[PDB]
RNA sequence: GCCCGGAUAGCUCAGUCGGUAGAGCAGGGGAUUGAAAAUCCCCGUGUCCUUGGUUCGAUUCCGAGUCCGGGCACCA
RNA sequence: GCCCGGAUAGCUCAGUCGGUAGAGCAGGGGAUUGAAAAUCCCCGUGUCCUUGGUUCGAUUCCGAGUCCGGGCACC
RNA sequence: GCCCGGAUAGCUCAGUCGGUAGAGCAGGGGAUUGAAAAUCCCCGUGUCCUUGGUUCGAUUCCGAGUCCGGGCACC
RNA sequence: GACCGUCGUGAGACAGGUUA
RNA sequence: GCUUGUGGCAGUCAAGCGUUCAUAGCGACAUUGCUUUUUGAUUCUUCGAU
RNA sequence: AGAACAAAAGGGUAAAAGC
RNA sequence: CCUAAG
RNA sequence: GGCUGGGGCGGCAC
RNA sequence: GCCAGUGAAAUA
RNA sequence: GCCCAGUGCUCUGAAUGUCAAAGUGAAGAAAUUCAACCAAGCGCGGGUAAACGGCGGGAGUAACUAUGACUCUCUUAAGGUAGCCAAAUGCCUCGUCAUCUAAUUAGUGACG
RNA sequence: CACCGCCCGUCGCUUGUAGUAACGAAUGGUCUGGUGAACCUUCUGGACUGCGACAGCAAUGUUGCGGAAAAAUAAGUAAACCCUACCAUUUGGAACAACAAGAAGUCGUAA
RNA sequence: GCACGCGCGUUAC
RNA sequence: GAACCUGCGGCUUAAUUUGACUCAACACGGG
RNA sequence: GGUGGUGGUGCAUGGCCGUUC
RNA sequence: UCCCU
RNA sequence: ACCA
RNA sequence: CGAGGAA
RNA sequence: GACGAUCAGAUACCGUC
RNA sequence: GAGGUGAAAUUC
RNA sequence: GGAGGGCAAGUCAUGGUGCCAGCAGCCGCGGUAAUUCCAGCUCCAAUA
């Protein structure tokens, strides 16, 4: 809770473990936050690292599609399909339109729609997990996809998700709850009054939890 | 559950007193509950309450509703007997019992309610003075 | 009287020049109390008793202000530049 | 054996099972099992003999009231066949344990008096009688079946078999016959 | 450029035909309606022949100065005769005698239909 | 006893008594109050005058007509008299200013039923009884 | 009004009078006549309460020969 | 010139701590009626002043605008 | 002579913002009465003073005038 | 004495930016009543005060007199 | 100097009336 | 003090009144004037005495 | 060229200066 | 008074 | 304050 | 739990 | 006599809106600048005229004629009450009728 | 002529009337304060005249005495007149006003 | 006889 | 209330014959 | 001087009829 | 049934 | 007559 | 004329 | 006297003072 | 909510 | 000097008049068929 007990979430927290001395391989920690929480399109994001930085950590296969040259825009990668002769019976609905922008990320495709998209394709999917962000798309979804795939920094859209980082085993304590912090930016604090917008959160690194708040 | 209030003391063989005062005009009626010394009001149930048409503030069926509504509440204090102290504006005026009268104590009978003595303390004056009216009083 | 809140009026700043559409809206007032120097040293007396200055205030008006129109590129980043349109009474874009 | 009505409907039926209409009724006497309603009867002579009226043939003649249009028992036997005919396809049940039932439900409980001294309109809490009760409630079912009647294809025989029907339901939304009903005891309570 | 009804020659033909007896040859007859025709059929009078000749009169005789000799005749009930054309016929109403110029129109109508026996109704109060 | 007192020392107090309650009578309180002095004759029966117009009345309530009257100038009295002119024609025979001798109509205050204000009755014409006129065998000047 | 008049008796056609056919005798003869056409013991014979009215003879031609 | 309150049915006005717009009167339709009232049922219309942002949405929440209402203070 | 205010249905007076115009009384026709009143139902009414001008449109906004009103004319 | 004003039948009284003369009451003939009041239709009655002008004509629009009719009169 | 009326918050002001 | 509109006062022409006749006695319209005890304009003289 | 040229009045203006 | 009445 | 057929009350050709 | 998720808005 | 709306005066009163200095909170690094509450007073409520003072206006409106106790009205607190006059208040005014004179812009008595 | 009956008052209208009190005048009468004709009486006065004595016989004259006209006088009776109060009897007066009587005037409805 | 105002009725929605 | 019908009033008309007027006149005078 | 008269007075009247019933 | 007539 |  | 207001 | 109401009218018959 | 009336209304 | 009543006397089917002229002591007569007006006739009363 935004208090002295962060470093006890870092610090405190950072050689629990569950046995004996402390192993022998390497560490990996984090921390954990997410994205704006608010309804992945109209404002939660916009561009700064923190960092931060990471990537995956498991699949990353997220949402780019539209018409017949959107498949290329995801064959020497990996995405979801929007489909062609769907819009006009099935390509959005509920179970629909997530489908193609339900994955884990976000979305990265580009735009057309015309005038259906207040309760259907561009619509039913937004907080849901996509719905239109900023991924570049002109010259397709892999440049861009620097924002959705590796490096990263930490884009977080979509629903919740995001990243963190700063040393290996045990090195941080006021810098490991500030590098918690540090990995934390532009979904920490943002323009015009933006210093905190939750509730809650989780964080640790393998050992056993972190803030007990 | 509830948490009534009558004394700590029930027993469906102990009669609990409660002093019931009824002013019976023929604009409106009052009902009224109190300890048997008269000194802290309970319920206060008056046709007024019971209904819209200010001639209707009298009524047989304002008695009845405003009767039975303190029944109810009487339950809940716990009392079960009630003393009947009945008037009617004595003073310099029609010394007869208004009309939601016999219907008030009618209600408080058959929604159970024990009775108690029965007084009638419409005050009469000994002197008098100068009534409604006047030398000839209501004409037409 | 109808103005049209952005049109290209040319102008500069400059680190631009040439022309640039420019949001232009009319100058407000500002509040001043307790720095002024006008008060600085406009506060006084002298001081057991007072009056005022010389011109304070009562005269004659002429029933009409004027339009502090308040022209302002975005391209040229600067300078919310000021004009002047004087008739009143008018108001923004109709038209 | 037992004459069915209109050939095809048997008396026994039905009972009247509260003991208010018992006597006030037809459906009941062995001289009341008729096959046709018809039967230029003496009733309306002395003070009550209105009751001995095999309930139908009171619903035909209340029924062939309207002016020009009536005065033809004839006909009206018919509209009330055929309406007998339709409640059956739909309910198939002895329409006469319907129409029956809609009689007891259709008559208002109570109405209020118009007792009025000198220009003041007032009015008292008023208990209908059983005879007036039964009257009430076909004068009013069929009073209601011309409502919609009128300018509509739909038929008296139709008109009155739909309503005989939510007249037993005590449809509040389905029977010009029972918002009366309704009605009269409301604002004959608010009168009381 | 205006024509009349049945040619005014081929009934003068008609009615003074070979047979100019009755008033109405049986030719005119054809030419009536039938309550017309029910009348002279059935009973038509005499003064009606010598009321005839007194409009003949009167056409002939004046010159072409267009001013003919007022005819004056009660009988109402006459039925206008082909010949009787042209003549200014006073027929009487009730107060006086009434003048009609004969048109060629007014034959097989009554020649009351043009004596106006009442006046009708001017108004205000 | 009754009212009056039955004494023979009373005899004073049943007069005074009488001369006293006597005064409501009016025929008494009438000549005894030199009334008929004041009136227009001065007590006497007739009187002579001077026609000063003849002017016309109107019948009282249940009758309607135009009587015939002679306003007068009495002689020595000198008042304007209000005199009636007899049956039919008379108003014919007074020609205005000529000498009139008037007398009243039964019992000198109400007029007769039918006259509304007037008091006197027309007698002599010039000195020359009416009824003398009235019948030509008579007289006529 | 006034020019009214006498309006009646101007109006009035004057009647003569029958110039008396005899004479009317005037003294104790006048007197005795009339004692006798009314008191004279042939009238007081008949009832009292049948006889006629001393002027029942209007004039009348007709019931006075009848009675004479 | 500051500081409070409002903007809703034709009128006067309620009104979620974001999900529905509701009274009372007028107006109208009907029963009742010597007359008129009072009664007694049934209805009628709403960018909830405007413009944007918050939210899945918002009469409501916040900024701003115009208007009306309140108040309080000066004025050479 | 100067400065003011109106005028609208038959009458007394409402209303408008530039589109619409009203009420009360009167009145016309039925109803109640034996018949009139009263009362009860039904109904019709407007150069918004004349006047030019503006306007797409004027009872309404200007300019002139008529009438009926009120108010000043002091040293 | 100058400033406005009315003059119209038997008596009291209005007039398209002239061209025509009116109700009222007196009044006589009716309708009405039992008769009458009241009332409703009808009759009638005149240089619209005398002059001069304007016009095709003036009772009216003009100009003066005229009679009676409200407002102005040493220092 | 002093009454009143009438205008004026006041001071006063009336070609108003009244008196020394 | 000018000026004289406004006041007042006379005057020409003669259509009219004056019952007959324009002028005995008066005169519409139209027009020429005198007057400075009205009144109105004007501000020259006099508040540094009327 | 009697209209029109924001608005007062005047000038001006006809393949226009009006649309 | 005219965003076009520039 | 002023302009004012002399000042003034008035009016604004301030 | 979540990839499924409806509803006025999904949680360890 | 009637008017408490106006101006003044004056009462515990009003469930609520302003309203200064100190005192309090919030923000900067302070200076300082925003806040909230805040006595009176104000404004809201009441009484008050032997307190200042006030005291309307037009339409219709039969039994020749003119007429108003009649009603209709639009209307501000209230719409001049007893009483009283051409009066020391009255404009027109030398008011109109008397009266006193030979005669009255004077007197006096009337009338509104 | 029987409630569509009776009926009251305000105001108005129609036809009329001059009362009571006061005042004015007229006639008469009385009081108050004065002026005061005339006449009875009174004190005067004494033309004129009668007587006696003396101047002459006489007209006349002186004086004494007596009667006695005008004049004048005081107190008195007191006419008329005036003034100051009061009584009686008559008679007078007006616009507006007032009173009287009447009605299917007007407004309402008291009884 | 017709601008209309009443009263029996006939036919009908 | 509607259109006709028929009676009464009214207004017309040469003339629109006249009786009857709250039930106790008006399709009633056999209209 | 009559006849005759759907000409006038139903308040001059018979007769008759309506109403109170 | 006596409210209405 | 009103009540239904 | 679409079942007809005060009566 | 001031007010409500009732009435076509009510400074009257009821009602608040 | 009283009060008050046939109903209500100023009144508390 | 009267003839409806009081108040004695016309029950004339009389003429004129039409609430007009007039009568009438008091009741009341009179508004087209007046027993009271005007007048004729006949009557009554007191009778130089």
């Amino acid at each position: 809770i935004t208090s002295s007990q962060v470093r006890e979430h870092v610090k405190e927290l950072l050689k629990y473990s569950n046995e004996t001395k402390k192993r022998n391989f390497l560490e990996t920690v984090e921390l954990q936050v997410g994205l704006k929480n608010y309804d992945p399109q109209r404002d939660k994001r916009f561009s700064g690292s923190l960092k931060l930085p990471n990537c995956p950590r498991p699949n990353m296969s997220i949402c780019i599609f539209g018409d017949a040259f959107d498949v290329d825009r995801a064959k020497s990668c990996g995405v979801d399909a929007m489909s062609v002769d769907d819009l006009k019976k099935l390509n959005k609905n509920k179970k629909l339109i997530k489908k193609l922008s339900k994955k884990y990320n976000a979305f990265i495709a580009s735009e057309v729609l015309i005038k259906q998209v207040p309760r259907l394709l561009g619509p039913q999917l937004s907080k849901a997990g996509k719905f239109p962000t900023p991924v570049s798309h002109n010259d397709d979804l892999y440049g861009k996809v620097t924002d959705v795939r590796s490096t990263i920094k930490f884009q977080l859209k979509k629903v919740l998700c995001l990243a963190v980082a700063v040393g290996n085993v045990e090195m941080e304590e006021d810098v490991l709850v500030n590098q918690i912090l540090m990995s934390v930016n532009f979904f920490v604090s943002l323009l015009k009054k933006n210093w905190q917008n939750v509730g809650s959160l989780v964080v640790k690194s393998s050992m056993g939890p972190a803030f007990r708040l | 559950e509830v948490i009534s209030y009558g004394p700590p003391n029930v027993g469906a063989n102990e009669n609990v007193f409660g002093v019931c005062h009824i002013m019976a005009t023929w604009n409106d009626t009052f009902i009224h509950v109190t300890d048997l010394s008269g000194r802290e009001t309970l319920v206060r149930v008056t046709g007024g309450m019971k209904v819209k048409a200010d001639r209707e503030e009298s009524s047989p069926y304002a008695a009845m509703q405003a009767a039975i509504d303190v029944v109810n509440r009487c339950k809940e204090l716990k009392i079960n007997a009630l003393h009947i102290k009945l008037r009617a504006k004595g003073g310099v005026e029609t010394k007869q019992p208004g009309p939601g009268a016999q219907s008030a104590l009618r209600a408080l009978a058959r929604s159970g309610m024990k009775i108690g003595r029965i007084e009638d303390v419409t005050p009469i004056p000994t002197d008098s003075t100068r009534r409604e009216g006047g030398r000839r009083g209501r004409r037409l | 009287v109808n103005v049209p809140k952005t049109r290209k009026t040319y102008c500069k700043g400059k680190t631009c020049r040439k022309h640039t559409q420019h949001k232009v809206t009319q100058y407000k007032a500002g509040k001043a109390s307790l720095f002024a120097q006008g008060k600085r040293r406009y506060d006084r007396k002298q001081s057991g008793f007072g009056g005022q200055t010389k011109p304070v205030f009562h005269k004659k008006a002429k029933t009409t202000k004027k339009v502090v129109l308040r022209l302002e590129c975005v391209k040229c980043k600067t300078r919310a530049q000021l004009t002047l349109k004087r008739c009143k009474h008018f108001e923004l874009g109709g038209e | 054996t037992q004459p069915k009505l209109f050939g095809k409907w048997n008396y026994d039926e039905v009972k009247i099972q509260d003991p208010c209409f018992q006597n006030y009724i037809a459906c009941t006497t062995t001289k009341s099992q008729v096959f046709v309603p018809h039967t230029a009867g003496r009733y309306q002579v002395k003070k009550f003999r209105k009751t001995q009226c095999p309930i139908v043939e009171r619903l035909i003649g209340t029924l062939m009231f309207h002016g020009r249009n009536a005065g033809k028992k004839a006909l009206c036997i018919k509209v009330v066949k055929n309406a007998f005919e339709i409640i059956h396809l739909v309910t198939g049940r002895n329409p006469l344990e319907v129409f029956v039932g809609a009689v007891q439900n259709a008559g208002p409980r109570e109405d209020s008096t118009r007792i009025g001294t000198a220009g003041v309109v007032r009015k008292q809490a008023v208990d209908v009688a059983p005879m007036r009760r039964v009257n009430l409630a076909i004068y009013f079912i069929i009073k209601g079946c011309r409502e919609s009647a009128f300018k509509s294809m739909r038929s008296i025989a139709e008109t009155l078999a739909d309503e005989i029907i939510n007249a037993e339901k005590n449809n509040t939304q389905s029977s010009w016959a029972i918002r009366k009903k309704d009605e009269i005891e409301k604002v004959a309570k608010g009168n009381r | 450029f205006t024509f009349r009804g049945k040619g005014l020659e081929e009934l003068t033909a008609l009615a003074s035909g070979s047979n100019s007896e009755k008033l109405i040859s049986d030719e005119l007859a054809a030419l009536f309606d039938a309550k017309t025709r029910r009348r002279v059929k059935r009973g038509i009078s005499e003064k009606y022949a010598k009321f005839v000749n007194k409009v003949r009169r009167s056409k002939e005789k004046c010159p072409a100065g267009e001013k003919p000799v007022p005819v004056k005749t009660h009988y109402r009930s006459m039925i206008v005769i082909p010949e009787l054309v042209g003549g200014i016929v006073g027929v009487y109403n009730g107060k006086e005698f009434v003048n009609v110029e004969v048109k060629f129109d007014m034959i097989g109508k009554y020649l009351a239909e043009f004596a106006m026996t009442y006046k009708p109704t001017t108004h205000g109060k | 006893g009754v009212g009056k007192p039955r004494g023979i020392r009373a005899g004073r107090k049943l007069a005074r008594h009488r001369k006293d309650q006597r005064w409501a009578d009016n025929d008494f309180n009438k000549r005894l109050l030199g009334s008929r002095w004041r009136n227009p004759f001065m007590g006497a029966s007739h009187a002579k005058g001077l026609v000063t117009e003849k002017i016309g009345i109107e019948s009282k309530q249940p009758n309607s007509a135009v009587r015939k009257c002679v306003r007068v100038l009495l002689r020595k009295n000198s008042k304007k008299i209000a005199a009636f002119v007899p049956m039919d024609g008379c108003l014919n025979f007074l020609a205005e200013n000529d000498e009139v001798l008037v007398a009243g109509l039964g019992r000198q205050g109400h007029a007769v039923g039918d006259i509304p204000g007037v008091r006197f009755k027309v007698v002599c014409v010039k000195g020359i009884s009416l009824l003398a006129l009235f019948k030509g065998k008579k007289e006529k000047r | 009004t006034l020019a009214k008049a006498g309006k009646v008796r101007k109006q009035t056609p004057k009647v003569e009078k029958k110039d008396k056919p005899r004479k009317t005798p005037k003294g104790r003869s006048y007197k005795r006549i009339l004692y006798n056409r009314r008191y004279a013991p042939h009238i007081l014979a008949t009832d009292p309460k049948k006889r006629k009215s001393p002027n029942w003879h209007a004039g009348k031609k007709e019931k006075m020969d009848a009675a004479a």
